[PDB]
């Protein structure tokens, strides 16, 4: 299961990418 | 703006001998298209196509979804003229070469005769019937029988327009209709995806129209009445507008390339 | 020279300066189009062509008919001069021939866009296929696009997570 | 009157432009960046359009010509000027292509702008004649101000401390003694009405002590006052005692000229399947997934919160072009702020099977290879 | 051997006060109506279809190119009657019940005028603006307005469907309507009267207008069914 954490460690990255709201 | 063109020969005033009344040349002609183009003026009033000629706002607006209400005005005007600029005072004697490619390619020019008119009371809605040429670049000229819809035009250059097979009485689950329903989607698409069908040449010089009919109501509908009981009506009007096609005009656009 | 005063020079001004300065050209329009175009700001992504022809438009424009003129097409200018020619002539308000006029605009452009639709309906009941529409080159665009942050933020992220671990001087390898 | 000259610019192409309208009003005392600056609500600037053969020349009517690189190769030629010649003696201009087109996606969707609604969907249009009203007589009563939408007085509750003190002081503060006179002809109402319905069996209008005490005695009622007030200044309704006045009245006319359909109430006739159940489905692209755990979905070039329901949930680099969603867009309305804001939902699956059909993208298509 | 039925109240004779002549009404319907019976009936002599009214007809003989000719006759005999049994002699108020459910699907009456008118002289050709009612989620009783636009069926059986009554009752996507109100934008009806429509005056504008006022609102709501919340 723990695949499945990094994924949302990917997740977040990305995120933190799109600067705008 | 787009304004009124006179007519060939002041059918405005006199109109046809024995196809049409002054007064329904003139409901025809001048009280309809002046009307079409009252309309088109106001759609192209303020764009690109403001100073652009009719068959060019046909072919320019042929697949954009967003302008097909001024193809229609435009390929409208453009279909109208075409019919009655192939029109003759008086019957004419059609040219040896002409009458050779007709009997060649349909058998008979009475035979061509009942398909074109069979065509126009065959399809039941208002349209018009061709006589186009077509001419591959390996093979020879021949002629042939198109009938478009309400405001389609033959040009290949807006053959996303080519109304020419209704889809209420084409399209079923019988086995000639699910053929029909399989080139309707074949056609929808290759067109939005961009593909081509039937590769043409460059400058659409494939089907060259050379003959009309227009079948609305209104060109006919005054003149020959309803048609109840068999006398008049659409069919004398498609019978009648046989004898006055201008067959000096007809050869010569069709540019019949001499092999005899 | 005295330039031509399109607006009447302050009066109290006992000592006024720029007098040869040229001075603003302002209509009554001026405030009608301010009042439309705030009131529909959409209608200015209605493209309008500025390019003149001949400079002749003025010469068959007669507001007293509508809103549909020769030559110019139905835009917030043609509601401005409807407005105007009620605001004088027929004596109206500039509230109540504002009314009147952006009353007309509307059920004209609700033609424009029920025509669209009902010809593109009826074209394909005979035959009739169109190409790709706005909606859908609209999104493949975006695609494309989207495919160009996607790169850029998966190499820019590799950035800081190889800079912010050795950010720490773990080079010892003990 | 005029010179010849001056009768034909007025009349002029380029002295019809629209003046630069204000952006789209945003929190005032919240924070903003000011180097760079995205696609705004709405337009503020004209669109402008040349013909085909001018723009290969550059033409586009303005002082100069404008550089073939920048303003030839696409599609829909479209421009916005900010300076016709700006101190670099450059005419500032950008391509306004982000919000000409994105009007044509919009009207593309074939949906009216009804009223908003507070939570029986009753969807009304705005142009009809009952509301959609600016001219008043001062005869006006108030159960009838409620329908208007463009107000000459301000919005009290959207104002701040500062913009309200300030209309406070140079606004209401020299209307004294026109209230006065309002009032006055109040009283012309309040002594014929009751000397003239019995005559069936004007005042003087004019008092100077009469309405001081008349003011006196609403003030055991403060509201049958406010309603006084608000009439007289023209203030927008606040509370019931119905216009959707928890926003405010909107900035612009409640369909802000993007969309003109008064109803959606029509059925879609199919070339093979006859009439449509519902509306075809749109395609709408997927932005700032729940994992704010609310998601953002883009219909048209418009952002929208995603339907009420994965995809949605949690970012996936995995997917080519980011993720996509067919929907359908139920209802369209304009805020006090003048956006678009829609009310998407999900899409049906057959619909979106036969939207797909007819661009050739159905994999089973419903005809032909369709036995159940 | 389908026989033309006479009019509501003597419109061959009378016609309609002002929005059709006597004149026009002949033409329209004394003398197109037996055009299109008299080709129908040489088209169904000796089969099944002799007996059989103009409805089931259209059912039977629908999405076919061998029997389009049928289709396009028996389609185009129904829609006219159906559009000449909806005009009253003289304006005739509309039902409160009938006037509650308009204002629930478009809001106001004035609405819906210019949706059926606004749609008639936007399609450029023959065809029929339809006001049908349906059942729609959230909405049990929806009123919408459709448009065929040569020949076309309103009704949801004539239009394509898929086995596993082996055929579905809906086409894919489709529901089922009840055709309450009708307008015939074919020339046949107009052209006579009106004209063409140069300059604004006549036309399809004119005629839809004139329509508008002589529209038997009593049998409008009677088709309707509005106390029929839910329908199947």
């Amino acid at each position: 299961v723990q695949e499945l954490l990094q994924s949302e460690v990917t997740s977040n990255n990305y995120m933190r990418m799109m600067r705008r709201r | 703006q787009h304004y009124l063109m006179p007519l060939r020969d002041n059918f405005e005033q006199e109109g046809i001998r024995n196809f049409l009344s002054p007064g329904s040349v003139n409901m025809a002609y001048t009280e309809y298209q002046t009307f079409i183009l009252e309309k088109l003026n106001a759609l192209v009033v303020g764009t690109d196509f403001e100073q652009k000629d009719t068959k060019s706002i046909v072919l320019a607006t042929a697949r954009d979804p967003e302008l097909a209400h001024v193809f229609n005005h435009a390929s409208m005007a453009h279909n109208n003229h075409f019919f009655f600029d192939h029109l003759s005072p008086v019957p004419v004697k059609m040219g040896d070469k002409l009458f050779y490619h007709i009997n060649e390619n349909f058998g008979s020019v009475d035979t061509l005769r009942d398909e074109m008119i069979g065509t126009a009371v065959s399809m039941f809605g208002p349209g018009f019937v061709w006589l186009v040429r077509t001419q591959l670049p390996g093979q020879p000229v021949a002629l042939r029988v198109m009938a478009t819809y309400l405001a389609g035009s033959p040009y290949p250059g807006a053959h996303w327009r080519r109304q020419e097979m209704d889809a209420q009485t084409s399209i079923g689950s019988s086995p000639q209709g699910l053929s029909n329903g399989q080139r309707f989607f074949e056609r929808s698409a290759a067109g939005f995806k961009g593909n081509k069908l039937e590769p043409t040449a460059p400058g659409g010089t494939d089907l060259i129209p050379i003959l009309c009919l227009n079948t609305w109501e209104y060109a006919w509908l005054r003149e020959y009445g309803t048609g109840v009981g068999g006398m008049g009506g659409k069919l004398a009007y498609a019978q009648s507008w046989w004898n006055m096609i201008d067959w000096a005009k007809v050869e010569e656009e069709a540019r019949l390339e001499t092999r005899i | 020279p005295y330039p031509i005063q399109h607006s009447p020079p302050n009066p109290r001004a006992r000592k006024p300066r720029n007098l040869f300065r040229p001075t603003k050209i302002v209509y009554p329009e001026d405030e009608l189009r301010r009042d439309f175009y705030r009131d529909h700001p959409w209608e200015l992504a209605r493209p309008r062509m500025i390019i003149e022809l001949d400079g002749k438009d003025a010469r068959f424009l007669d507001w007293s008919k509508g809103l549909r003129q020769r030559g110019i097409p139905l835009s917030g200018e043609s509601v401005v001069q409807r407005q105007l020619w009620l605001m004088e002539n027929q004596g109206m308000t500039k509230q109540e021939a504002y009314d009147k006029a952006r009353h007309e605009f509307y059920k004209l452009r609700q033609l424009e866009q029920m025509e669209r639709r009902i010809a593109v309906e009826e074209a394909r009941m005979v035959g009739g296929y169109f190409g790709k529409d706005l909606l859908t080159v609209g999104m493949e665009l975006e695609n494309k696009t989207y495919e160009s942050w996607k790169k850029w933020a998966t190499t820019e992220i590799a950035r800081q997570e190889s800079a912010r671990a050795s950010m720490y001087t773990n080079v010892v390898d003990n | 009157g005029v010179s010849p000259g001056g009768a034909l610019l007025r009349t002029s192409r380029m002295f019809s432009l629209p003046p630069v309208i204000p952006p789209p009003p945003g929190n005032k005392l919240q924070m903003i960046s000011e180097r760079a600056s995205a696609t705004e609500a709405y337009p503020t600037h004209q669109v402008l359009t040349t013909f085909e053969s001018s723009r290969s020349r550059g033409d586009w009517g303005l002082k100069r010509p404008l550089p073939l690189k920048s303003t030839t190769g696409t599609t829909y030629p479209m421009v916005k000027v900010k300076e016709m010649d700006s101190l670099e003696q450059i005419t500032d201009f950008t391509s306004g292509t982000q919000h000409g087109l994105t009007l044509k996606k919009f009207q593309a969707l074939n949906i009216p702008i009804s009223t908003p609604s507070e939570i029986r969907p009753v969807q009304r249009s705005v142009f009809e004649a009952d509301t959609d009203v600016t001219a008043f007589s001062p005869d006006e009563q108030i159960q009838e101000a409620e329908k208007r939408w463009k107000f000459s007085g301000p919005w009290l509750a959207g104002m701040t401390p500062g913009e309200f003190k300030e209309y406070l002081a140079k606004t209401v503060r020299p209307k004294r003694a026109e209230f006065r006179k309002f009032i006055q002809k109040k009283i012309a109402a309040q002594k014929t009405e009751a000397a003239n319905r019995e005559l069936q069996e004007k005042p003087e209008s004019i008092t100077d002590d009469e309405v001081t005490e008349y003011l006196r005695r609403l003030r055991n009622d403060n509201q049958v006052l406010y309603d006084l007030v608000g009439q007289f200044l023209d203030l927008a309704p606040l509370k019931p005692p119905s216009p959707y006045g928890g926003r405010g009245p909107p900035i612009t006319h409640p369909s802000a000229g993007i969309s003109y359909l008064r109803t959606a109430a029509y059925l879609n006739n199919h070339p093979i399947y006859g009439p449509q159940k519902s509306h075809p489905p749109v395609q709408a692209r997927v932005l700032k997934p729940r994992r704010g755990n609310d998601a953002k979905i883009g219909v048209a070039g418009f952002v929208a919160d995603g339907p009420l329901g994965s995809v949605m949930d949690k970012f996936d680099p995995s997917i080519e072009g980011g993720a996509k969603l067919w929907v359908n867009v139920d209802k369209a309305t304009v805020d006090s702020t003048g956006r678009v804001q829609l009310t998407v939902s999900d899409a049906k699956a057959t619909d979106v099977l036969i939207a797909k059909e007819l661009i050739g993208d159905a994999r089973e298509p419903i005809f032909g290879s369709a036995p159940k």
